[PDB]
């Protein structure tokens, strides 16, 4: 997280951290959306070019940090995941051995409804993306920064590589007083939105993509988490 | 899930984390 600050204590507890088995080192973010279930990336488990493939033996979680490790049982990618051009449908769920042990650092986060949606997902309305990524182009304690949603045309004015529905992009532009973006590190994690409605952190997006961490005149792009969540309750069923 | 989006340390705790106003006040314009 770049441009962030150290996150109070508890202020994440879907947190998830996905971490390489060997030689052991933070390659992810992700989230807790039930006692067995995370929600990540597809790139953090499957980008072919850079010659990844990562099977549920290759990788641990971690939770809380009252940090709870854990090993995946099955993982599951989207069908239609777009490595080749533009990171389309960039959404990965990962199913825990076992479920895990709730804690007061240890706690889902929900998926949005249609009625959230249409409540939140506007543009300006700020949302909150946490991370032990990158502090530059490491971290002590979890980051926190929030950024605000960014309109639909200045997200495709802003890149050339091709946007689809299934993402959505957030950040200041430039010279609005703040910054912060998310970084190396970080991808995979959650962007997250508090709901006015019944005082519930919803999970928006998912950290997808970017070019660079934070410059100006560009923004992070995220998975569109609600958009994909029909596919969320199917592998679940 | 039943109790998600609440804080075991913030929303059960009707403690607000330093930088709670910063997002809903961007809702408001
Ligand atoms: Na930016």
């Amino acid at each position: 997280i770049v441009e962030g600050q150290d996150a109070e204590v508890g202020l994440s507890p879907w947190q998830v951290m996905l971490f390489r088995k060997s030689p052991q080192e933070l390659l992810c973010g992700a989230s807790l959306i039930s006692d067995r279930w995370v929600l990540t990336a597809a790139h953090c488990l499957l980008y072919p070019p850079w010659d990844k493939n990562f099977t549920v033996d290759d990788l641990l979680v971690r939770i809380g940090k009252v940090e709870k490790i854990s090993m995946l049982d099955k993982i599951y990618i989207h069908p239609r995941y777009n490595w080749k051009e533009n990171l389309d449908r960039d959404i990965a769920l990962l199913k825990l051995k076992r479920p895990i042990e709730l804690s007061d650092y240890i706690h889902p986060v929900c998926l949005p409804d249609k009625q959230t949606a249409a409540k939140l997902l506007h543009a300006g309305f700020k949302g909150r993306v946490t991370g032990w990524g990158n502090r530059r182009e490491q971290p002590s304690v979890l980051q926190v920064v929030n950024l605000p949603l960014v309109e639909r045309p200045v997200c495709k004015a802003s890149t050339r590589i091709r946007i689809t529905d299934n993402m959505f992009c957030a950040g200041y532009k430039p010279g609005e007083g703040k910054r912060g973006d998310a970084c190396e590190g970080d991808s995979g994690g959650p962007f997250v939105m508090k709901s006015p409605y019944n005082n519930r952190w919803y999970q928006m997006g998912i950290v997808s993509w970017g070019e660079g961490c934070d410059r100006d005149g560009k923004y992070g792009f995220y998975t569109h988490v609600f958009r994909l969540k029909k596919w969320i309750q199917k592998v679940i069923d | 899930e039943a109790d998600c989006g609440l804080r075991p340390l913030f929303e059960k705790k009707q403690v607000q984390d330093q930088t709670e106003k910063e997002l809903f006040e961007s809702y408001i314009e």
